[PDB]
Order: structure tokens, then C-alpha cells, then sequence
């Protein structure tokens, strides 16, 4: 998954 | 260059800045892998990174680039290192945790040098941005472009060096010679990480733990 | 410079080129024969020979793993998925794989022997990055760490002028040379981890000087 | 010791 780093690489705002 | 100005290297660097320590340690380096992420998106380029790529390279690179981080921040200080946290961790309560080893290495091999040179904030932002740059790390989908993205850096840097330290012919060699002392220690701090997760007893927060988990 | 000059640099190369089916038994055997040529290298490096003698035992212990595998990534740049050994004996991937050292194999396939092949590394340019690893001031134990860093410094200086001098076209070579050396530390690392197992496990023939370099600092 | 690596370094022959 790498759930985490995902979401906050995902993250703009 | 434009397509990799060191202003916006810099400005990537200034937007970021239990008695165990090694429980202290770990508490800041979880906190500083969300600061990472922040600063890795301000690294002119990396953004444009497919999404695989840029989870690659931050997986790869983390361990060296925080330590690069916390290195640089302990050049004011003498026989210890300063988290992000705030605190400060004393050569002699490493010892006393049982990784004086590896801490007298950080503190010879890199705060030292660091502290020699009088390391600045463009040049340690470059290096950290050549490691993150890793056209080496393993499944990359397009190691050619990560490649020619280091080369960028490592032109900025050099020009960099040329322009505020004309004195210093030797300076870019010294900056980059410091890249394997990081490699070694960063391994050498991964094999403690593993040690203290495989071991339990050293609380590990939610994302080192993620960046310790093995696909 | 007169200090390091590149020509005495290209001399210890130069004056280094040689003459069971367990990859890993031939690749240890060809580290042991090396082990007794890499001194005799290190003897011809300007300056080296003229550190103490403990000086000399500290930094080619700590630096041998590299230079061996510096000098058999270069004499691979010809071969197709494969290492060449200074026995002469080819190692192919498909061995290496079969003989679970699958991974590593391919790091030094991939970081060492193909860029040196992409860059058409030379042997001035190898000669420069094996003494500059020699050269290594970061060494436990140096009885004068000043020196050594002095010594890594008149090298890279050295190769500088040369990668300017004979790649005029190629304003990024020198740095491109020393960003191999972060590569060639942690394929070091792992190569040496991979030998202290070879030597816990028993089963593969371990001859004296290899030994040697294996018991504890 | 490093008994092989001292007698290599030590021998100047
Ligand atoms: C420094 C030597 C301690 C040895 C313990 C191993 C811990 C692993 C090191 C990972 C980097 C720590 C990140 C700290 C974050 C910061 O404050 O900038
Ligand atoms: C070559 C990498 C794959 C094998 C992994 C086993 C680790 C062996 C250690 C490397 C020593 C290098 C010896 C080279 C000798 C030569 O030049 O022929």
C-alpha cells in the first residue's frame, strides 16, 4: 500500500 | 539554471526548518518524514515525478535525507544533535543507549565536516536534493529522466560553489565526497531501525513503521 | 599536479592487468589472488607508501572490498550480463541467480558495470576513484586523518583536471565520476555481508588472506 | 595481527 505517503503526496491542499 | 534554480532549492530548505533517546530520535523521525513529503514538493521538478516514482525515491532516500537534515542543524551544537523536535541528545546519552558507534560516526563523519567547511543551507538543500534525485532506486519508470533531473542539481550546485566561494576551487568535490560517509551511515542507521521494530521495546509511530515495512 | 600526477595514477592500473562451478567459490578465490595484487597497487599510488605502516594496514582494510570491486566492474564493461574475473573465469547473471546472490549481482550490473560502460569510464579516471577511496580520511584509527584528506584531495583535483583536459565536451564528468562512489559504499556493504555469511555457513573454500581481511578489526 | 597484509607492506623488495 504505502497508504500514508500516498495520501500525503496526493495532498495539494 | 531556470530549470533548477538554486532560490528555489534554498527556498525549499527554509520553508521546512522517555529517558531513551533512541526513542526520541524515532518520535522526531516519524514527525519529519510529513515535513519530507512537503519538502521533496517544493523540489523544483519532483511534483511532474509520476506518483510511483515520487513513493520510490522518498522510500529510497528518506533515511539519508533526514539525517543530511539533523546533521546540518548540529553544527551550532558540540558532541550532540538537535531533533526537529526541539531536543537535544548528548554524545554521552548515546553511549549510554548503546549506539555511541554509530552516533560518533554522524558526529565525525558528518556534523564535523559540516561544521569544517562551514556548510550552508543552498548546498546542503542541493545534496539533499542530489539524494533524492537517486536514478539508482529500484523501479523507477523512467530512470533516464530522474538521472538528467540529479545532473541538473549538481550543475546548480557547482555554479553555486564557483559564484560564493571562488576561493575554494576544491569546494563541489568536497560537498560530494560527504554523499558516500551519508550512504553508509543511513545504512547503518536502517539496520538499527530494523533491530529496534524486529526487537520491540522502542515505540515506532505510524509512518517510519510504513517506511520500514518490506513489499 | 607534480604532487599527484595523473600519469603515476594510469602506472598503478597499468602495472596491475593480469596475466568448481560455485560462482561464489571462484569470485572468493579471484578476491583472495586480488587481495595480494591490491597492495602492490597501493604501493605504486604516489604518497601511500610513505604514510606509517599502521596507516597503510587501516586504510586498505577498510578500503579493500571497494577496490576490488572498482577493478572487476571496469574490466567488465565488455562483457554481456556478466563479471570478469582476473582469473580469467567469466561470471554470467544467469550463475549469480542460480546461486542465490541473484540481487546483488544485478547492483553491480546495473550501478557500477553499465554506467561505467554508458560514461566509457577510463583507467586514469578508475586509477583517480580507487585512490580516492584508498584515501579515505574518514578511516577508524588514522594516526593523522589531516594528511590522508590532503592525499584525497590532490587526487580529486588530479582527476578534475583530467576529465577537463581530455573531455573538454563533458562539463558534468568529474561529478558524475564521484557519484558512483556513494553506489560503490553500499554495494561494498552488501558484498561484505554477503562474505561473512559465506564464511559463518562454511562451504565455501576461504583462503588466508581473504580470512584475514574477514577477522575482526 | 594482520599478519599477510603487515609482511606485504613492510617487504619494499
Ligand atoms: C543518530 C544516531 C542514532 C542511532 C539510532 C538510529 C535512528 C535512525 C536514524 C533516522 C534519522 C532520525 C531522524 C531525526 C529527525 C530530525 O530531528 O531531524
Ligand atoms: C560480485 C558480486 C556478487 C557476489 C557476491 C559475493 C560477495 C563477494 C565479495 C566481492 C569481492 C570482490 C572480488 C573481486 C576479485 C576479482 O577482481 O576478480
Amino acid at each position: 500500500k504505502h497508504k500514508i505517503l500516498h495520501r500525503l503526496l496526493q495532498d495539494s491542499s | 539554471s531556470m530549470d533548477m534554480p538554486v532560490e528555489r532549492i534554498l527556498e525549499a530548505e527554509l520553508a521546512v526548518e522517555t529517558n531513551d533517546p533512541v526513542t526520541n530520535i524515532c518520535h522526531a523521525a516519524d514527525k519529519q518524514l510529513f515535513t519530507l513529503v512537503e519538502w521533496a514538493k517544493r523540489i523544483p521538478h519532483f511534483s511532474d515525478l509520476t506518483l510511483e516514482d515520487q513513493v520510490i525515491l522518498l522510500r529510497a532516500g528518506w533515511n539519508e535525507l533526514l539525517i543530511a537534515s539533523f546533521s546540518h542543524r548540529s553544527v551550532s551544537v558540540q558532541d550532540g544533535i538537535l531533533l526537529a523536535t526541539g531536543l537535544h541528545v548528548h554524545r554521552s546519552s548515546a553511549h549510554s543507549a548503546g549506539v555511541g558507534s554509530i552516533f560518533d560516526r554522524v558526529l565525525t563523519e558528518l556534523v564535523s565536516k559540516m561544521k569544517d567547511m562551514q556548510m550552508d543551507k543552498s548546498e546542503l538543500g542541493c545534496l539533499r536534493a542530489i539524494v533524492l534525485f537517486n536514478p539508482d532506486a529500484k523501479g523507477l519508470s523512467n530512470p533516464s529522466e530522474v538521472e538528467t533531473l540529479r545532473e541538473k542539481v549538481y550543475a546548480t550546485l557547482e555554479a553555486y560553489t564557483k559564484q560564493k566561494y571562488p576561493e575554494q576551487p576544491g569546494r563541489f568535490a568536497k560537498l560530494l565526497l560527504r554523499l558516500p560517509a551519508l550512504r553508509s551511515i543511513g545504512l547503518k542507521c536502517l539496520e538499527h531501525l530494523f533491530f529496534f521494530k524486529l526487537i520491540g521495546d522502542t515505540p515506532i509511530d505510524t509512518f517510519l513503521m510504513e517506511m520500514l515495512e518490506t513489499p
